[PDB]
């Protein structure tokens, strides 16, 4: 509300200030050209009207400069608005924190004086689930030892009560059963890997 | 350095005045062209002003800082001279003099009670344009206007301008912290950098001064106007840079 | 690589009546005849500052657990480390040789301030209770205050921003959010970042020592440059320009009070001590007009600068969200490389 | 007073600019350089002649006369030869009957008074006795060499007409002063070495060795020196800017720099930047800020609170080792 | 689709004393009382031009091997092609009709 009100007030004020400068006589007897030519002979009247001409040209120059500056600023703002429309309304963005504070769900837009208002609908968590996570699995086939890591670095690996391995995203808690296609086999192991045999491995 | 105790007299040689005393001296030898060296202290040196005084900053100014001659007055010594502002190439100069005409003459002296005048109550004697003789005189008692007064005293000293032996103008009492007196050949007097009074343009000025039994040594500088960047802290000069070269 | 981005301006409060009239009761009645002239200037200046404060406040935040971990002492201790991380000596580890120059330390004058922040705030007045005692001659700031020009602190402050950045730094090693301040070693977080860049398939021959040594040496050479490497020079020049412009703008406004505007004097008390009121009023009207024009120009320039700092702060918000609080998938956004 | 300054009788809640106090009756302090005392009075006699026009209106004659004091065998040019002076005007009126012969006193309709108006001079005649200093001031009835001139006018109950002109020759300086102590630690109207203003003068123990007086960048006097003992005095304005907090049309507090009461408020507290006076019974507090300003806020009971940064739980980290937390229970924010 | 973006301005240097005084020795002596006025103007311009130069120079770069291939003549030849692309006549191929104007 504050932004919209300020925009409207500033626009109005610029034109008001431009109009109010026609009541200024720039070291002349009057600010009315008709009165000047009605009261003075042409040789003196022209020298009187020159001051008004110069002052009004200066006022117009000031108005033009302020208008161009405002237009550049609004050009930058319009670029930001286009980015918001393309990446928050017409699609779902992978940028963190771009479409509001939280996990962006969707967005809607409405028209406002000189622009737009965006309604960003985001997810707000109220609780955390605690799980014991693992960085990989150190598998021993009796004598041969290898390691298993997760293809997708965006997933967390944990174990349920029945000691089955599950994967979950970190944006929301949506556990799923881990399969053998979710892992990459590597030569070495790690001290932070979990020890398991081929019997307990994912199917 | 002399130390006398109970009739026993000892003396030490001092190469650096600051080392033996802790504060810098005011005796210096101007470089080629008449410029003050780069590490000078500017102790009894002030910026001349006819207006308010700058307290701290940096300013490019036209000031009497070109030293035609510097005269060091030896301890227990008398400085007497009738100087007309036209050349200051004397044998008393410390260093190399210049043959330019002199604009200002500065006495860099603590004008305490130990300062005595060999002209009597007169401190300065001015011969002005047309042969008119004015005199600056400080007395131990007040003098009525157009009247006359009616070795050292103690107490306030009231200073006057006398034209024909009669008080013409009242200047005031001598303050306790006068550190420099600068006189210009156009008649302007600066005390601690401020123009307190002016007279007719001065054709020639005479003086005869001594510091008595204080043993203090002081200087007289004959100076000309020059352009310089001056840095000031607490109304005191810290550094002077002359615009005498391309990089400068 | 080092980058400086400006987030806020320094707010300035102008008492228009005291600037135009130097407290003179006769000038105030004359200025009253200019309807809503001081009110417009004051309202514009206040609205701009309120909008900037609102925009800034919706960006800064802290978390207590991350603040408990963001110090050189905490990173050098093994107190908060989770029990599984028993082999590690402390949180900072081999990276500490650099992190000591960026993290806040208790060996500092202000809270949540680091060594580099000290160097920046020294290389590149807010209390006005001292300007009223009259124990000495006033300085520049007290005189400006006497002329109706005040510099105030805003919501955006050197204290809030230091808390913000310290919490951001300490949140990297915070292992969980539900309860107390549990911590993980810095090398574990660096390994997670490396895995995000490319899946590491050599779990045995890890060579994080090379990266840690390079980081320590780079941070040391940056700290040297900040106290006595082209990115550092560009950042220093940008900060110096930003600081200089505001001071020049403030001083140019004070130098306009010494302008006669085709009047006999520049002092209102001097005009009212020499002229009868019918003529003194006509002499003071010109000063009123000129001193109002100067304030209008100052307001216009201030609003333009606030408009540009708005976009600068938007860029800073994007950099924090996508380079500090996450790992960006945009090519070449968080530096060259 | 806040309503009158804000040009509205209904004040919305917020902070408004006020003065720490108001200046009423004050004493006058004048400081000048030492000089002899020699004072002169300059009496100017103006004899006006009036007639009645054919329309019945008073007309002031151009045969009105101005007489200056006698100097060097003349009364057309009088100048100052002393250290101090005062000026006075003595007026007389006579009547005529179109014959330009003035023999009768001025009647009630024709009675006029002599007034000296500014004309083209940069000072007023009545303001000469207000400690103005010149190097030369000298009045004439002839226009040659004059820097400016006053206007001599006759004022009647229905009119005012200029009859004569008085010319002035002057040179700026401090040798001659026109005339009609030092007050410390109270607001006073000061004229110190030609610098005029209103403020408080205090004695400091600072030691500045150079100069007489000191000014600011805008030209305001900040201090001066006593020419007898070299003691520096400081000059400050006797009011400063303050901010009054208005909630529901009443004053609840005020931020200021002077530790003195203002706006009727009695209690106060100290913050690292200012003094906050309030109606709240001071000797923190828990209340909701009604209004906000800079980094602080003011409640409805006139109490001061400091606004803190926002707090959050924290960001989820991309770590899979040990005990980790994943958000579960989700609602919607817009 | 075609887009234009401005990257830099045209820098300008002003000699303050030559603009105000047309090389007049007497006018310069009066301008010394405004030495701070001209120094403020010149420093503001020089610092703005130094900062734009710093930011432009950290944005542009070249690759020596990429500049060898960047010509219409090199796209019309098969000199630089990997030998496993012997079935292709040149680099440009059928896209050379539009790449010859770029
Ligand atoms: C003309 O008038 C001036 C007044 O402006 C007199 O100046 C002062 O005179 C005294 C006496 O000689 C000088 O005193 C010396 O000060 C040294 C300390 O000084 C510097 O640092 C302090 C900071 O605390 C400054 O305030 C001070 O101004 C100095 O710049 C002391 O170290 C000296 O004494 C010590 O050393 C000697 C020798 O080693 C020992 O014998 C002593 O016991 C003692 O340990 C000494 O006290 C003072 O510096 C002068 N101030 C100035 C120049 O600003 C002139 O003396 C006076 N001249 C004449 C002709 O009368
Ligand atoms: C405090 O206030 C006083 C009073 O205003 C100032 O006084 C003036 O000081 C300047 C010196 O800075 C005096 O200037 C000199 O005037 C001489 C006489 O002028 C006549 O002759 C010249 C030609 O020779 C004519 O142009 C002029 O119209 C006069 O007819 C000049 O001769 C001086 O110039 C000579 O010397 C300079 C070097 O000093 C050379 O460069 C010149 O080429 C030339 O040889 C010079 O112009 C001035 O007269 C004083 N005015 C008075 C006495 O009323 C103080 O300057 C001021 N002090 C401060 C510190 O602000
Ligand atoms: C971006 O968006 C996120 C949301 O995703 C915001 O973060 C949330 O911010 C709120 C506000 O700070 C946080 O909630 C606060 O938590 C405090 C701590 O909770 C303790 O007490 C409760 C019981 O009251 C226990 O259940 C809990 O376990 C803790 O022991 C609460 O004390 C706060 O209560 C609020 O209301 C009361 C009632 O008036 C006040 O007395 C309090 O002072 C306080 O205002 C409050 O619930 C919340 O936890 C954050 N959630 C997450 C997921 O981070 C960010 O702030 C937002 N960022 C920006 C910049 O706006
Ligand atoms: C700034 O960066 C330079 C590198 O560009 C740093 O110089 C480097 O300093 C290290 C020492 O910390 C040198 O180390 C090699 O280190 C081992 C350590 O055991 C030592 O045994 C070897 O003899 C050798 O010194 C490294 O070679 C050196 N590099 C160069 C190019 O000299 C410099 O210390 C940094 N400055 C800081 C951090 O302030
Ligand atoms: C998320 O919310 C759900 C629903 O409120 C919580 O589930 C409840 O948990 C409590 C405590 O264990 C049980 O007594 C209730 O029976 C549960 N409700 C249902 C409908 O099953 C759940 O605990 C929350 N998640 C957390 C706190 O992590
Ligand atoms: C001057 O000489 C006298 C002695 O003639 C010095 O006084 C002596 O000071 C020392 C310490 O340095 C004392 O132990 C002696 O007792 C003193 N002697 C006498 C006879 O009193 C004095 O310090 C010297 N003054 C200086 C060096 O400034
Ligand atoms: C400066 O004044 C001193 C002190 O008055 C003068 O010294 C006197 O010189 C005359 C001869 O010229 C002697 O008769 C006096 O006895 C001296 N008085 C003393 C020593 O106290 C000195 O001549 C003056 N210097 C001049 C005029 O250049
Ligand atoms: C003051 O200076 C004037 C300068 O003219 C001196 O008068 C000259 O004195 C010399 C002495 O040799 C005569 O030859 C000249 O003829 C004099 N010139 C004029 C114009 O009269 C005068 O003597 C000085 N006064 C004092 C007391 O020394
Ligand atoms: C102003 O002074 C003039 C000149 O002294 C006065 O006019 C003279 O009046 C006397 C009679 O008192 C006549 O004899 C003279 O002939 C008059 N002189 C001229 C030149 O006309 C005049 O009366 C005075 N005006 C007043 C007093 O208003
Ligand atoms: C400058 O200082 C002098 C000396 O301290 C002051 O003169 C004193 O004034 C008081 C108050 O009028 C008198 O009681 C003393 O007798 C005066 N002493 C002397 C030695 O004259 C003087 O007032 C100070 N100047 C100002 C402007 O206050
Ligand atoms: C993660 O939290 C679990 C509980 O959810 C911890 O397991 C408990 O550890 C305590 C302390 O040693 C024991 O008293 C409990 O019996 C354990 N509970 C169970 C169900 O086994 C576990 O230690 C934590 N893990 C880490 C790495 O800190
Ligand atoms: C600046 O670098 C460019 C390449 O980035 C140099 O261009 C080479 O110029 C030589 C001599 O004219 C040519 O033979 C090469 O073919 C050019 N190289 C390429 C890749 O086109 C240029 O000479 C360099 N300038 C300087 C002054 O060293
Ligand atoms: C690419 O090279 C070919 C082969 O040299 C060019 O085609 C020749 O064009 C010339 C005129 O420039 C004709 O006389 C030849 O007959 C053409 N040769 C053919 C068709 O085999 C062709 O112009 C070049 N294309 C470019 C430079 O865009
Ligand atoms: C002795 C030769 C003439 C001296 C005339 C003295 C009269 C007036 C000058 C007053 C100077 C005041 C300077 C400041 C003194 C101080 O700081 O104590
Ligand atoms: C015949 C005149 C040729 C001018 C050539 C200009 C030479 C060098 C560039 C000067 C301006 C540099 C931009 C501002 C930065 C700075 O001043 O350090
Ligand atoms: C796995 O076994 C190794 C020895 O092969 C042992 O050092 C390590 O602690 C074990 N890890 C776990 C998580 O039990
Ligand atoms: C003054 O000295 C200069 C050299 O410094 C010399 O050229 C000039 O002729 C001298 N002037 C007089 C008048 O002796
Ligand atoms: C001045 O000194 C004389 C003697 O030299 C003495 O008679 C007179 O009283 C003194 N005046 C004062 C005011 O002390
Ligand atoms: C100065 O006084 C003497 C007597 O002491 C007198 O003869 C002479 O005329 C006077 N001169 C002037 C100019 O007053
Ligand atoms: C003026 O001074 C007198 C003492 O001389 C003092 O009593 C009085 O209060 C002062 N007047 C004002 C208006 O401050
Ligand atoms: C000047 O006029 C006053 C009254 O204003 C009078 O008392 C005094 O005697 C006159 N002085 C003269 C004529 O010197
Ligand atoms: C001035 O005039 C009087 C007559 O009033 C005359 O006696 C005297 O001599 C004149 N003064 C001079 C200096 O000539
Ligand atoms: C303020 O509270 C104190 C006790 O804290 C009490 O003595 C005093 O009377 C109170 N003042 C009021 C209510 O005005
Ligand atoms: C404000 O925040 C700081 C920093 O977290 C904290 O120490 C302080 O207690 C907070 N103040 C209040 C009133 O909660």
């Amino acid at each position: 509300l504050a932004k919209v009100q300020d925009v409207v007030n500033t626009q109005g004020q610029a034109l008001s200030h431009l109009t109010v400068q026609l009541q200024n006589n720039f070291q002349a007897i009057s600010s009315s050209i008709s009165d000047i030519y009605n009261r003075l002979d042409p040789p003196s009247a022209d020298a009187q009207v020159d001051r008004l001409i110069t002052g009004r040209l200066t006022a117009l120059n000031a108005f033009v400069s302020q208008t161009l500056t405002r237009q550049a600023e609004v050009r930058a703002s319009r670029q930001l608005a286009k980015d918001k429309v393309n990446e928050c309304v017409r699609s779902q963005s992978q940028r963190f924190g771009f479409c509001g504070n939280g996990t962006h769900l969707f967005s809607l837009a409405n028209a406002a004086p000189n622009g737009m208002i965006f309604f960003h609908t985001v997810l707000l968590p109220t609780a955390y689930e605690t799980v014991t996570a693992w960085s990989g699995i150190c598998a021993s086939d009796g004598d041969h030892t290898f390691g298993l890591v997760v293809k997708d670095v965006q997933l967390t690996l944990f174990r349920n009560l029945d000691d089955k391995f599950y994967l979950t995203p970190r944006t929301m808690y949506q556990p799923r059963v881990a399969t053998i296609s979710d892992f990459v086999q590597i030569e070495g192991c790690d001290v932070l890997f979990v020890n398991a045999t081929v019997i307990e491995l994912p199917g | 350095k002399l130390n006398n105790t109970n009739g026993l007299k000892t003396y030490e040689f001092c190469e650096d005045y600051e080392y033996c005393t802790g504060y810098a001296t005011n005796v210096f030898a101007p470089t080629v062209g008449g410029y003050i060296p780069d590490g000078f202290s500017f102790n009894n040196w002030f910026l001349l002003t006819n207006d308010s005084t700058f307290v701290s900053g940096r300013f490019v100014t036209n000031q009497p800082l070109l030293v035609n001659c510097l005269w060091p007055v030896p301890s227990f010594g008398v400085a007497a001279q009738e100087f007309c502002f036209e050349g200051a190439q004397f044998s008393q100069c410390n260093g190399v003099s210049l043959n330019n005409t002199v604009d200002v003459i500065r006495f860099n002296l603590n004008f305490t009670a130990d300062v005595q005048s060999g002209m009597g109550a007169t401190v300065f004697s001015l011969n002005t344009t047309g042969g008119v003789i004015l005199e600056i005189s400080c007395y131990n008692d007040t003098v009525r206007e157009s009247s006359f007064y009616s070795g050292i005293t103690d107490g306030p000293k009231y200073c006057y301008v006398l034209y024909n032996g009669t008080a013409l103008k009242y200047l005031g009492t001598l303050p306790p912290s006068v550190k420099e007196i600068a006189i210009s050949k156009w008649g302007h007097f600066y005390i601690n950098g401020y123009n307190f009074f002016s007279t007719f343009p001065i054709d020639c000025i005479s003086f005869n001064l001594t510091t008595s039994t204080s043993g203090a040594f002081w200087t007289i500088a004959y100076t000309s106007y020059t352009e310089a960047l001056v840095q000031v802290e607490n109304t005191a000069i810290k550094k002077v840079t002359y615009c005498n070269s391309h990089i400068n | 690589q080092v980058e400086y981005i400006q987030v806020y301006t320094t707010p300035v409060s102008i008492d228009c009546s005291r600037y135009v009239c130097n407290g003179n009761p006769r000038c105030n009645k004359l200025l009253t005849q200019y309807v809503s002239a001081c009110q417009t200037i004051e309202q514009a200046l206040a609205m701009g500052a309120r909008l900037e404060n609102m925009e800034v406040d919706s960006m800064l935040f802290v978390s207590e657990n991350a603040l408990k971990l963001a110090s050189v002492e905490a990173f050098n201790s093994t107190e908060h480390l989770d029990p599984i991380y028993k082999e590690w000596p402390n949180i900072g580890g081999s990276w500490l040789g650099g992190l000591k120059d960026i993290l806040p330390s208790h060996n500092s004058k202000r809270k949540y301030r680091s060594a580099i922040e000290d160097l920046l705030f020294d290389k590149v007045d807010e209390d006005y209770k001292r300007c009223t005692g009259g124990y000495d001659i006033a300085d520049l700031v007290c005189a400006q205050y006497y002329n109706g020009i005040m510099v105030l602190p805003g919501v955006a402050n050197d204290d809030k921003m230091t808390m913000y950045t310290a919490s951001l730094a300490g949140g990297i090693t915070l292992g969980a959010l539900g309860g107390g301040a549990v911590a993980i070693p810095f090398a574990v977080a660096v390994q997670a970042r490396l895995n995000y860049v490319a899946l590491q398939t050599d779990v045995l021959n890890k060579n994080q020592q090379i990266l840690a040594n390079a980081f320590n040496q780079a941070i040391g050479n940056i700290t040297q440059a900040f106290g006595k490497l082209a990115t550092v020079a560009k950042a220093l020049a940008k900060v110096q320009d930003v600081v200089n412009t505001q001071g020049q703008a403030l001083s140019h406004l004070t130098v306009q009070l010494q302008n006669n505007f085709q009047a006999i004097s520049s002092s209102i008390s001097d005009i009212y001590n020499r002229l009868d009121p019918p003529s003194a009023d006509a002499q003071v009207d010109r000063l009123i007009t000129g001193r109002l024009t100067a304030l209008n120009a100052f307001v216009s320039q201030t609003l333009t600068r606030q408009a540009e700092v708005r976009a600068s702060r938007q860029l800073a918000k994007d950099k924090v969200n996508e380079c500090v609080r996450s790992q960006s998938q945009r090519f070449g956004f968080c530096g060259n490389g | 007073n806040i309503k009158c300054s804000q040009l509205t009788a209904n004040l919305q809640n917020g902070f408004y600019p006020v003065a720490s106090s108001e200046v009423g009756l004050v004493n006058k302090s004048v400081v000048l350089l030492p000089s002899f005392y020699s004072h002169t009075s300059v009496n100017i006699t103006i004899d006006l002649g009036m007639k009645l026009s054919g329309y019945g209106q008073p007309i002031a004659s151009a045969l009105s006369n101005i007489t200056l004091p006698m100097q060097d065998n003349n009364t057309d040019v009088y100048c100052i030869r002393s250290n101090q002076f005062s000026v006075y005007v003595h007026s007389t009126c006579k009547s005529s009957l179109w014959d330009n012969v003035f023999n009768s006193d001025c009647t009630d309709v024709l009675h006029a008074t002599a007034v000296i108006k500014t004309g083209t001079c940069p000072f007023s005649f009545d303001k000469l006795n207000n400690y103005l200093t010149f190097n030369k001031f000298c009045l004439s009835l002839h226009p040659v060499g004059a820097n400016c001139k006053f206007d001599v006018a006759a004022r009647t109950r229905t009119n005012e007409q200029v009859v004569r002109s008085l010319y002035v020759i002057y040179e700026e300086g401090d040798n001659i002063a026109g005339v009609p102590v030092l007050h410390l630690d109270s607001c006073t109207d000061y004229n110190i070495y030609g610098k005029t203003g209103i403020g408080i003068i205090r004695q400091t123990n600072s030691t500045l060795l150079s100069g007489l007086y000191y000014t600011s960048l805008s030209g305001d006097l900040l201090g001066f020196k006593n020419v007898t003992d070299g003691v520096v005095y400081s000059v400050t304005p006797c009011d400063v800017s303050a901010q009054a907090a208005v909630i529901d049309g009443t004053i609840v507090g005020a931020m200021t720099s002077i530790n003195s009461e203002l706006l009727g408020l009695t209690h106060w507290t100290t913050t690292p930047n200012f003094y906050y006076y309030s109606i709240y019974n001071y000797t923190d507090v828990d209340c909701e800020p009604i209004i906000t300003y800079s980094n602080i806020g003011v409640c409805k009971n006139g109490a001061l609170v400091f606004i803190n940064v926002t707090h959050s739980d924290g960001d989820v980290q991309p770590i899979s080792t040990g005990n980790v937390t994943i958000p579960t229970n989700f609602t919607i924010s817009v």
